[PDB]
């Protein structure tokens, strides 16, 4: 029973874009529906970062406050590409990593979600920064990865020599795509996919075929460039083994509740949470799971876009499932 | 990913030279103008060349040749910027397509991110 | 001290497809070496196969007892595209696995090579025939899979239900490409590739940066068609943990010693023999490491192939790091 | 994977109506003749259409076109099979080039696996 419901305010970027929901707005509906974790990406909703001043820390404390709400964690950026024609050097991705450092802390939240791509040189080079403010560093681990991947490895071989409590994983549920999502099979037919080949793609994803086998066969089959692009989602989207999470739990700071699509049953329809969340209470996970809604892209073109129902309905199913 | 939004409907208006209209920028993110490394302008299906565009955010405005060196201006989240587009006549009254064609230079993926639009807007006086 | 050597009769296929080796000089080149595994491909070394009569048999019993041999594995294939313009049935399927069931019996061996593609439907279909011959069915795990892709999980998953010990794995080591192979990035350079472009791959490459990331920079920085094949050799060779095995050692049967190239050092280039042979020594392993050479394809453009030479360089570098 | 041995070395022979050579398969196992999905064959850059060939493997000959019937007629790893080329006019004495382009139907592989191969061959008499 000690696993905690949260959601990412990325959940909202749609009603936020168009100005429908304010910041505040994003906090309240969350707090309506018992999820009082709250993680923030201060590059999409807090216009002035990184140059925030003490009226808005102050603000963002109060409410809280207000709310009955917890900042959790706070969603870095790192633009290495930022001047054309080269990328940053070392020290400058240092500083920018502080930067987010500096603004978790003020925020009060407790771990930065570090970007998947961040290597792991990175990762040690920032560490002393990160000590000096007792701020964990959870690196996402977002589909196609999972935690044999050798990029992870790599990380672990570092975290392992480093021997920091710091340093950790922030799991991606899209790392537990069970089904080929039907939003996205729904999109791609409306962009002019075959529907005959949308279905072989789908089956051989519950079926685990190889990516490049998929791909090579559609091609081969005559899709068209929809088609093509249909199957090679396989290399972006993966099913993982539940179970190996027990192996890193003391890593896992924080879970990205990734999700597609809420039914009107509050079931997620392409996600692993039945599998998931039995293993990390088997594992004693105390950490959030907080909500990440991504279904927007997909579904903008044709219907109007509701994150809160969707959230509301996501929290319902993650109470179920947690056993509250 | 927001690719209806680019375009923003009752913007065109007239300036000196050309014309102007709002333009959202296609990400999850604010972004910082270095790194719109592609914004195809069109008006009435002619491109517009990137040495008559010129961007404004908040209370900057730039001319978008010299965006490499706006490394810092951030383009907000869901921030309208207003898009200046030096023509070679003066524009008549009545409906004109916009079309605007985004690449994003993104660090953590390998190609341009893309996003495109195209409306009929009305110039309005 | 309980692993020993073999070799895939694989390993000579230019000398046996220029008849510069019979069969019978394979099985001889291999007792030299003190590798007395062998491992055959009927269809590849045996014409006439699936026809082969008590006369060959009888004469491959004596051969092996001749040279102090022992036939250990045979590796089947499956031609579920044989007919044009459908596959295989499921039934059709079960009659050529039962010929190679058969075959593998009268050879002597005990485990049979199943190909990486075979479905856990079929090998649950096929398991009564193989408990008839009291044959173990060891499916292959090669590059790009590994013991955590979802195919092996969902092949485990029905082991574990079936709960017959003749199911199995055979990996390859070619799941434990440490580095680009030189053979390979050599040929890519005669075949056209921009050789700076070709180490950015190779450096890429041993980073563990996402495939898919890798690719779409090279054709960012305007590779050539020869680059970006190049660079999406990462889809198909890939590094994975070798600790992992010690989760399976019931079910590893057999290993595919894939390599590439051995250097006048007795080095294997590329792949992660230093890393596998303790983690098969810790967790008991008594099977075989059966040479797999792989290096014809890549350098037969430009150089003689020498198969018996590398194959020796292989196995003084296995009895090496075996401890003999 | 061996394509540098695709066309055989001193094997081009006249028949009644046309030509023959000697063909390996670029494969590093036997293969049913039914899978050879495409070998495409050109005599001096001409193409020889799949009506004109037909191919040997031992003591058995049959039609190109009629390979979907072969599923079990092996082409043996390293074996040379005859290949018999209909041509429109008889070939003059010396050298002539041969081309096969094979694309191979191999069930674990997702797209026709291919080698390709061409020699300069003198018609042995």
């Amino acid at each position: 029973p000690q696993i905690k419901r949260g959601v990412s305010l990325y959940s909202f970027q749609e009603e936020f874009f168009l100005r429908k929901m304010t910041l505040e707005d994003c906090v309240a509906a969350c707090a309506s529906m018992g999820a009082y974790g709250i993680e923030s990406l201060a590059e999409q909703m807090m216009p002035g970062f990184p140059n925030l001043d003490d009226a808005f820390y102050d603000g963002w404390h109060a409410m809280m406050a207000k709310y009955g709400t917890v900042s959790v964690c706070h969603d870095m950026f790192l633009d290495t590409k930022k001047f054309r024609g080269r990328l940053m050097t070392l020290d400058e991705q240092v500083e920018s990593f502080v930067r987010d450092i500096r603004h978790a802390s003020r925020l009060g939240c407790t771990v930065i979600r570090v970007l998947n791509f961040v290597s792991p040189e990175l990762m040690e080079k920032v560490l002393p920064h990160a000590e000096q403010s007792n701020m964990r560093l959870g690196l996402e681990i977002h589909a196609p990865m999972h935690f044999e991947h050798p990029w992870v490895l790599r990380h672990i071989e570092f975290m392992d020599r480093l021997g920091s409590p710091l340093l950790g994983f922030i799991p991606d549920m899209g790392i537990f795509t069970k089904h080929f999502p039907p939003v996205m099979a729904e999109r791609l037919i409306r962009q002019g996919a075959t529907p005959h080949i949308i279905e072989y793609i789908r089956e051989q994803y519950d079926r685990r075929v190889l990516a490049e086998y998929v791909v090579g066969d559609v091609r081969n089959m005559g899709g068209n460039p929809v088609d093509i692009r249909a199957a090679e989602m396989l290399r972006h989207n993966n099913w993982s083994n539940p179970r190996r999470l027990l192996e890193h739990m003391d890593r896992i700071f924080h879970v990205h509740a990734k999700f597609y699509e809420m039914d009107e049953q509050d079931r997620e329809t392409s996600l692993g949470y039945e599998e998931v969340i039995p293993v990390l209470k088997e594992g004693g996970y105390s950490g959030y799971l907080a909500s990440e809604y991504e279904g927007n892209r997909h579904i903008q073109d044709a219907f109007e876009v509701d994150s809160v129902e969707q959230v509301r309905r996501h929290q319902r199913m993650l109470a179920r499932l947690i056993g509250e | 990913m927001f690719d209806k939004y680019i375009v923003v409907e009752d913007s065109l208006k007239r300036v000196p030279g050309g014309v102007q209209f709002g333009v959202r920028l296609p990400y999850y993110r604010g972004l910082g103008l270095s790194m719109v490394e592609t914004m195809d302008v069109t008006v009435d299906g002619e491109r517009v060349p990137e040495e008559n565009l010129t961007v404004t955010l908040g209370d900057r405005t730039v001319p978008f040749a010299r965006r490499d060196d706006e490394t810092d201006t951030i383009w907000n989240f869901g921030e309208i910027a207003t898009v200046t587009a030096r023509l070679p006549h003066e524009l008549g009254p009545g409906e004109h397509q916009v079309g605007v064609n985004f690449g994003l230079r993104i660090s953590y993926f390998p190609v341009p991110m893309v996003g495109q639009d195209a409306k009929t807007l009305k110039l309005v006086d």
